[PDB]
RNA sequence: GAAGCUACCAUCUGUGGGAUUAUGACUGAACGCCUCUAAGUCAGAAUCCCGCCCAGGCGGAACGAUACGGCAGCGCCGCGGAGCCUCGGUUGGCCUCGGAUAGCCGGUCCGGGGUCCGGUGCGGAGUGCCCUUCGUCCUGGGAAACGGGGCGCGGCCGGAAAGGCGGCCGCCCCCUCGCCCGUCACGCACCGCACGUUCGUGGGGAACCUGGCGCUAAACCAUUCGUAGACGACCUGCUUC
RNA sequence: UAGCGACGUCGCUUUUUGAUCCUUCGAUGUCGGCUCUUCCUAUCAUUGUGAAGCAGAAUUCGCCAAGCGUUGGAUUGUUC
RNA sequence: GCUGCGGGAUGAACCGAACGCCGGGUUAAGGCGCCCGAUGCCGACGCUCAUCAGACCCCAGAAAAGGUGUUGGUUGAUAUAGACAGCAGGACGGUGGCCAUGGAAGUCGGAAUCCGCUAAGGAGUGUGUAACAACUCACCUGCCGAAUCAACUAGCCCUGA
């Protein structure tokens, strides 16, 4: 119905910095930086504030969908600010059958090595993202952390995970075994 | 004479109706940069439509028959084609005045290209409508040529770029000679009657 | 292509391949070119060649011909190759070709044993053929009037052409054809020099330790006696006897 | 970015139609394409007219919504539109094009030789600036 | 039973990259939550396209030889003179990627950020440049220290995607009118009239007289050949060692 | 409502048959078989998937999908 | 048929319009992105994304049915005597009610259907164990905070195809 502004409110902390020079998004903080383009959107997006760090997505008359799609640029920004101040660590537990999932990391973390595998014995590789860390947690069994600032990133990894790990050419209401996300969180805790 | 016209940020349809227009009076009009030509819709529907295309054949021999061209600057050639009345010798002396090229030939890395603002993606369609790229359709079908191409035209931006700082470098010290004195004279005449 | 730089010393062969007549010819070829080759002021001309040739070419594809009077043959014409030298920068690469001009390439020095290496070449020539010679078809019966050896229908009524996947009577053989993925068995040197007096010493492996040729006993078939460097190649290989093969 | 939106007093140049080169002034928009306009000193009668069919500018005024014809003129004369839109580049160029539109022959002859003289001295001292930045790196 | 043809009746070989459909997903609103979707990303196959493999276009390259004999003939540069045919223009503009909810210019600092201008664009194609110059003579005021043209000379390659004009140094015979304003007198003033002025020393073909520098062949037939052949076509030999 | 689905009802196709006679009566050679090429999908199998009353195996119902296969025979002139 | 001409690309019957040979102007039927004459109007208002878009009487393709995809429209219901969502807590006693019997103890069934505590519990909306049990919902309440929900209807587009 071509509504006038629609605009959404961001409060940015203190212990991070936003640069934008345009559509482009560059926040940068104590765990690494990060920047983004929003260059197929077409919302203005403005700050204020001295040191206060108000940052506003303005836009003008646009239609129902593009009304939806405001909002959807404040999601994201809040995502890339509790990425940048705290980041996102994902717990995957191995849901294992009768065979067990024996897991193990090659590269720094970034090739996530797969074995027995459903009793298959086609040993798999997975390459994670450019930018995400995994690890094998301590205290715990078969627990596979995934730590990382990107969400985009580090999800898409944890799904590439989940979906290597699929029982093929059977029942899955039966044979419950793969390694699925079990706990998304953030790597600092008490915040 | 010579019309060079850019090819970037244009449609298809609206530049080969200008160029079909324009081409049928005389001016021999040279369309460079055909791998940039935008094509309104979405990429999937753009590729499928173009399969359709090479589904379209003869039966009873392949040869004898549709002509089916990858390269863009043949896209671009035939969809004028398809336009101007080539069986007959008005058409025919069109599409002999025409030429097309992809990426850019030496002289008109030499002379200045033309934009058509009637043809342009921003002037015809709203800015949340899909488009697609000729040159990424031509690779995505067929046309094995993208990778020499965009490496040709990075040094011949690389060469603009080498020119235009020089260019630059002229243009601040050609205002520095309009900062200095002893030009007013004439100055005053050509603000009274439009500097 | 950008330019081909030739060597200097060019061979009769080489001029043989040339040449059509080379009866009726003057053997005039290359003159003015070892005239380049022989004037220093020429030599300049001829090295800013390579300094454009390292500047602004990225496939550089050798020129190679054969000795054919090392051959039981009649041709006595050379065959000129292109061979595309796939190493490293293209400065190595003509550091390397102008220091193997006018220089022999022998089959050890790039092919090696049991190696997988496809072999490119034209098939026999078995003349125009019929249709059930050429594409395989099945024969007609015997109670066939006017012919048995044929294709019986060609196309329907509707089309009223003829389609071009219907077996008709086309030429058999002598079409170019590869095949891909033939093992090399053994790459072995014949007939060297009179230190022993004439070594045949081939097809002598470790278990037969024989005094053996390469050729078989009486010679080959329509070929002749082999002297030189030969590969032995796995399986049936596309051609006559006496053909060229790359 | 958006230095300029529509609001209920602000000047805008109008460049289609027959009210072509002549300013108005918004009171209030009707529905999204049209808008009603008014000038008191710029021979324009107070009237509807559409936003592409007029053209934003920088100056503002004070306008209470939908005003009288004396309040606007009150308005425009305490802000001072004319003399501070002489006293502007953009007018200065809408003139200078006037100009070269009402030219005549034998003032494109005074400006052909004026061009002349000028481009020639222009090209000889970038030729002498060109040549002592030569002597500045030659050593 | 030789040679030769032939048999899944003997034997060898048959080869991988991309975007994606169905589908499963991620982030994520609409719709406080949810959601594979509304924008945006990931995986994804005998399908599709290409690689590999075949014949290569009224398609284009690089190189060689480029007509002796006794006269001859043929190339490159610069030529002065004449003639037939064909068709078109009446200045060429020597260039930054990019963006339209953004972008241009100038500039201390370590390609980037801060700052300064302009912006329905004037560092602009509603543009810029030699230009509306018919020429000459005489004499004066501005600007001009580069001169300003080249049969020019020696060097550089810029330019590799289909390249030939432009820039620098040193000389050469001159110009101090290579230009704007003022004075003077002339050139056809062809007496009302069209196709006039242009890149034209326009494109190519056949010849005319002359200077300089060079060139001295190759196909096709005939014969032979068999690795090929219906005929044509294709691969071949020929020397006086 | 996994798979089915009456009583009713809306459609698609010309692989059957029927209706009409528009062309063909100074003739379009009228069944079946053999050989051979090409196309469609309303998919029998194979590739990739979704759902079951899918524990495995074996099946059934759908989607993208026509690239490649889709036999040897006794009977009948057979189509069947 | 016996009849040309301009449009419908092409046409016997459609729409105009009927014909001696020509010059100028105007128009119908139609059309104005290029073929192909003419919108190259600084045309106006909105609708539509379709991975099978749509594009003009006869005329050359389609239905019943469906869509929390958007766009209007109608009829109602709620809400500061703080709603819709979201998160969290409660969800009893009479009574394991009554007809049944392998069990029905709100949950296969037939009938019925009230009261107390109440802030609130329906002789109970679903899941489950064969039952008895656990879970959730109606209903009530804790935080948040001002707009929200339901059923029809017809325009485009999609599935049906
Ligand atoms: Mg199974
Ligand atoms: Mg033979
Ligand atoms: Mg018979
Ligand atoms: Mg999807
Ligand atoms: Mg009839
Ligand atoms: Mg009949
Ligand atoms: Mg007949
Ligand atoms: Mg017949
Ligand atoms: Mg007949
Ligand atoms: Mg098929
Ligand atoms: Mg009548
Ligand atoms: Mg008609
Ligand atoms: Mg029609
Ligand atoms: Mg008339
Ligand atoms: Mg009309
Ligand atoms: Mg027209
Ligand atoms: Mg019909
Ligand atoms: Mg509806
Ligand atoms: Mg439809």
């Amino acid at each position: 119905m071509k509504t006038i502004l629609s605009n959404q409110t961001v409060d940015i902390p203190e212990n991070v910095d936003i640069t934008l020079k345009g559509r482009t998004v560059i926040v940068k903080g104590p765990r690494g930086t990060l920047r983004r383009d929003f260059n197929h959107i077409n919302v203005e997006l403005s700050l204020l504030g001295k040191k206060k760090k108000r940052l506003r997505v303005d836009k003008w008359w646009g239609n129902r969908k593009e009304l939806a799609t405001v909002r959807t640029i404040c999601s994201h920004v809040q995502n890339m600010i509790k990425g940048v101040t705290l980041g996102f660590r994902y717990k995957m537990r191995s849901v294992y059958a009768h065979f067990p999932i024996n897991v193990v990391i090659q590269e720094n973390g970034s090739l996530v090595e797969i074995r027995n595998f459903l009793g298959e014995k086609y040993i798999r590789r997975v390459r994670m993202r450019p930018g995400v860390a995994c690890s094998v947690s301590q205290a715990q069994k078969d627990e596979l952390i995934l730590e990382g600032n990107d969400i985009e990133l580090v999800s898409n990894s944890a799904a590439l995970i989940q979906q290597a790990t699929t029982v093929k050419n059977k029942d899955i209401r039966k044979f419950l075994d793969g390694i699925y996300v079990s706990e998304k969180g953030t790597v600092q805790q008490a915040d | 004479q010579v019309l060079v016209l850019d090819g970037r940020g244009h449609l298809l349809g609206r530049l080969a109706a200008i160029v079909a227009k324009q081409v049928l009076l005389g001016r021999k009009v040279v369309v460079v940069r055909c791998e940039g030509i935008n094509i309104s819709g979405n990429f999937y529907r753009n590729k499928l439509k173009y399969l359709a295309f090479l589904r379209k054949r003869m039966n009873t021999n392949p040869s004898r028959g549709p002509y089916h061209f990858r390269a863009p600057s043949r896209i671009f050639w035939r969809t004028v084609r398809g336009m101007l009345p080539h069986k007959t010798k008005r058409g025919q002396a069109a599409l002999d005045r025409l030429k097309v090229f992809d990426g850019i030939p030496p002289p008109y890395d030499k002379k200045k290209r033309m934009v058509v603002p009637a043809a342009l993606k921003v002037v015809r369609l709203k800015p949340t409508r899909k488009f697609a790229y000729l040159g990424r359709l031509a690779h995505e079908v067929g046309w094995k040529y993208q990778a020499v191409t965009a490496t040709l035209e990075e040094k011949r931006k690389e060469k603009a770029k080498i020119h235009y700082r020089k260019k630059k470098q002229l243009m601040r010290l050609r205002k520095q000679a309009e900062k200095n004195v002893e030009k007013k004279i004439d100055k005053y005449t050509e603000v009274l009657k439009t500097h | 292509t950008f330019k081909t730089v030739f060597a200097e010393h060019i061979s009769d062969e080489c001029k043989r391949r040339f040449y059509k007549n080379w009866h009726k010819s003057k053997k005039k070829a290359f003159t003015k070119y070892c005239k380049k080759w022989q004037d220093e002021d020429g030599k300049k001309q001829l090295e800013k060649d390579f300094s454009s040739m390292k500047k602004y070419c990225q496939v550089i594809r050798v020129i190679a011909h054969t000795q054919m009077r090392l051959l039981p043959l009649r041709q006595k014409k050379a065959h000129l190759m292109e061979i595309q030298v796939n190493g490293g920068t293209v400065a190595e690469k003509l550091d390397w070709a102008r220091e193997r001009l006018e220089q022999q390439v022998p089959v050890n020095q790039v092919f090696g044993q049991d190696e997988m290496i496809d072999v490119i070449g034209v098939t026999k020539g078995k003349g125009y053929k019929g249709v059930t010679s050429r594409w395989h078809t099945k024969k007609l019966p015997r109670k066939t009037h006017r012919g048995l050896r044929k294709v019986a229908c060609i196309g329907a009524w509707h089309p009223a052409r003829v389609a071009f996947s219907v077996a008709r009577a086309g030429q058999k053989g002598y079409h170019h054809r590869t095949e891909i993925n033939k093992k090399i068995y053994k790459i072995g040197q014949g007939y060297l020099i009179k230190d022993g007096k004439l070594i045949k010493n081939n097809a002598s492996t470790d278990y037969d330790l024989s005094d053996k040729s390469i050729n078989p006993l009486g010679g080959f078939v329509h070929y002749g006696e082999v002297t030189n460097d030969f590969v032995m190649l796995k399986g049936c290989v596309v051609g006559t006897k006496k053909r060229v093969l790359t | 970015v958006f230095r300029r939106f529509v609001e209920v007093g602000r000047v805008a140049y109008v460049s289609f139609g027959p009210h072509a080169g002549k300013l108005v002034a918004i009171v209030d928009v009707i529905d999204q394409n049209r808008a009603l306009v008014d000038g008191p000193c710029t021979q324009v009668r107070r009237q509807a007219m559409p936003f592409k069919c007029m053209q934003l500018t920088d100056f503002i005024l004070k306008f209470p919504h939908s005003a009288h014809q004396k309040y606007v003129r009150q308005a425009w004369q305490k802000a001072d539109i004319n003399t501070k839109w002489a006293a502007t580049r953009w007018a200065k160029k809408i003139e200078a094009r006037e100009r070269k539109a009402k030219m005549t022959d034998f003032d494109r002859f005074k400006v052909m030789k004026a061009k002349k003289m000028r481009n020639r001295i222009i090209k000889n001292e970038v030729k002498k600036l060109q040549k002592a930045a030569l002597l500045k790196a030659s050593p």
